[PDB]
């Protein structure tokens, strides 16, 4: 046992998509508020979400400073003022490395143009939370060659649906004259084992 | 929207789904392949969470699966860009920007102070030596 | 100091060497021209209270140069709560009989305000520890001042990352852990009383005093330092006090 009031936060989890990273935890405070601290293995601790009653804390602005670094956060529980229980109680979060763990966002097919017997499919680059002096960097700007986009396309008279892959944001596939095709794209970081693919983009078809 | 006569028109994804909202079967009849229909259904039937325009203070919402992402303007942060960075000037936040000592003043702006041997500069945050050998400085490096 | 580096001459200007009857006793930290902060346990066996000397501007124990200044220690103030033989409240405030002269080689480390130290300095990851102590656990002491960079840990972490030992001192609110648990670097016997100095926006402050440990640089263990922030008030009040006739003074704490 230790001090009177307050309980330590638990189940710290990282919610991250295209680098928009939010730390979430339990439980819903009762006569206690929280403050979050985050740091790289060798760097100083930076406080965020000061005395918040929320059970989440946006850490985006800190991690986009270097998405490849490995961050650790911890959540402190303070007794609501007077309840000074008769160092503060805290809990560490799992380590988190943005570049290797952030979820790849849902892509969007920007357009598709017919060119005789071939079809070009363009993926709109996805904006990420990483900034480059006034603008938001794209998934490709951040991952470069580590990022590829996959395309699923099918006819209607087809029986299986084919796939194509690209190192850019454009596909140039061979199609059958006449027939109308349907497409769906997916972001992928092949060098990943877990979370290596984004959710599929809305389906688009030539009508 | 299926109302006798419209149904005479040939199955069109665009007309039965993008303009009239389809159900799962109507869409599958059009796609024929179940995995194809799923693929289409995951997003179509997910919902536009950005509809509640959740990103505040000029933020930009981008849809995701059962969620969304908010892109905030420089002076804001938070899942919904609700946090005003300009309202966090408190001592527990990187020492309130003070070079040495920071004193919080609820109701008003925090102030910065300095250790004996130093004095506050016009900028209200920096400290400068008032003696030849202030504490905490290494002369041979300085 | 185990696994550190030689602190280049004049770069650890607040370091103090305490001697008794001419032999090296412990390290210390100059906080102004007449007061030196050290560790209380360094004085458990003193019999000749009048033979206490503080040397500033020292570097190479094997040779004297014109930068060293020696001063008689007129008073040794330790908290009454401190118990000889133990580790809690391991701090001593020393009054030099005459003030030292501030020079390029002799400068005080800033003693910080309590709030600033608890809310800001406590979160600066790395800090420097120095001394002429043992270069290895139970090894020989250093001739040239040694210094080491060590990361600070909150006690919960220190306790969770340390090998359990059936009988060992409690880590109290008056202490904090800093160092490495991989047996590679640490402060050691002979470094006691020396500073744990923290750099913050252009200025160095006193955050800790070399105090104790399970041996030195022992796998599964960290150095333990006196948490200076808990004594700021006690130190300032005492520095305003009028001298006693006797040297040792056990002052009430808080
Ligand atoms: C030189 C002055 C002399 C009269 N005083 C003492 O010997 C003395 C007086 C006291 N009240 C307490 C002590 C004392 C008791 N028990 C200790 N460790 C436990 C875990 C076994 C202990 O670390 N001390 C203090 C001490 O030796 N200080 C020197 C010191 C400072 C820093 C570190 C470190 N960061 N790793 C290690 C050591 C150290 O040498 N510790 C040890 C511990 C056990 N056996 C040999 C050496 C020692
Ligand atoms: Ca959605
Ligand atoms: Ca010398
Ligand atoms: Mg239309």
């Amino acid at each position: 046992s230790g001090t009177t009031n307050t309980v330590a936060a638990y189940n710290l989890t990282w919610k991250s998509t295209n680098f928009k990273t939010i730390l979430e935890w339990e439980p819903k405070p009762v006569n206690q508020v929280y403050t979050v601290q985050i740091s790289t293995k060798s760097g100083d601790w930076k406080s965020k979400c000061f005395y918040t009653t929320d059970t989440e804390c946006d850490l985006t602005d800190e991690i986009v400073k270097d998405v490849k670094q490995t961050y650790l956060a911890r959540v402190f529980s303070y007794p609501a003022g007077n309840v000074e229980s008769t160092e503060p109680l805290y809990e560490n979060s799992p380590e988190f490395t943005p570049y290797l763990e952030t979820n790849l966002g849902q892509p969007t097919i920007q357009s598709f143009e017919q060119v005789g017997t071939k079809v070009n499919v363009t993926v709109e680059d996805e904006r990420t939370l990483v900034r480059r002096n006034n603008t938001f960097l794209s998934l490709r700007d951040v991952f470069g060659k580590d990022l590829i986009y996959t395309l699923y396309y099918w006819k209607s008279s087809s029986s299986g649906k084919k796939t194509a892959k690209t190192n850019t944001n454009e596909f140039l596939i061979d199609v059958d004259k006449g027939e109308n095709y349907c497409f769906s794209v997916q972001a992928v970081i092949p060098s990943r084992t877990v979370n290596r693919k984004s959710t599929d983009s809305p389906v688009e078809c030539m009508g | 929207a299926n109302a006798f006569l419209e149904e005479l028109r040939p199955g069109s994804l665009e007309r039965e789904c993008k303009e009239e909202q389809c159900s799962f079967e109507e869409a599958r009849e059009i796609f024929k392949d179940a995995e194809r229909t799923k693929l289409f259904w995951i997003s179509y039937s997910d919902g536009d969470q950005c509809a509640s325009s959740p990103c505040q203070n000029g933020g930009s919402c981008k849809d995701q699966l059962q969620s969304y992402i908010c892109f905030c303007l420089p002076a804001f942060e938070g899942r919904n860009c609700e946090t005003h960075k300009d309202d966090q000037l408190i001592c527990v936040n990187e020492n309130g920007g003070c070079e040495q000592y920071c004193s919080d003043h609820t109701g008003t702006k925090r102030s910065c102070r300095c250790h004996e041997g130093y004095s506050l500069l016009a900028d209200g945050v920096s400290c400068t030596p008032t003696v030849e050998y202030p504490c905490g400085k290494i002369p041979i490096l300085e | 100091i185990v696994g550190g580096k030689v602190c280049p001459k004049g770069e650890c200007p607040w370091q103090v060497l305490l001697l008794v009857n001419g032999a090296q006793l412990c390290g210390g930290t100059l906080i102004n021209t007449i007061w030196v902060v050290s560790a209380a346990h360094c004085f458990d066996k003193i019999k000749n209270w009048r033979n206490l000397i503080a040397v500033l501007g020292e570097h190479d124990l094997s040779e004297h140069d014109g930068d060293e200044q020696s001063r008689r220690v007129a008073q040794v103030i330790i908290p009454s709560t401190y118990v000889p033989g133990t580790t809690n409240h391991d701090i001593a405030l020393l009054r030099l009989h005459q003030p030292v002269v501030l020079t390029d080689h002799v400068v005080p480390l800033c003693l910080p305000e309590r709030t600033f130290s608890e809310r800001t300095l406590a979160f600066v990851r790395f800090s420097l520890v120095s001394g002429w102590g043992q270069l290895l656990d139970r090894g020989a002491t250093a001739l040239e001042l040694m210094v080491l960079n060590v990361p600070r840990l909150m006690t919960q972490d220190c306790l969770q990352q340390s090998r359990k030992v059936g009988d060992s001192p409690n880590i109290t609110e008056y202490m904090f852990c800093a160092g490495y648990s991989d047996g590679s670097k640490d402060s050691c016997k002979g470094d006691s009383g020396g500073p744990h100095a923290t750099h913050y926006r252009g200025t160095w402050y006193l955050t800790g005093i070399v105090s104790w440990g399970q041996g030195c640089a022992t796998v599964g263990h960290f150095g333990v330092y006196t948490r200076v922030s808990q004594y700021i008030e006690w130190l300032q009040k005492l520095m305003r006090s009028e001298p006693r006739p006797g040297v040792l003074l056990r002052a009430p704490f808080p």
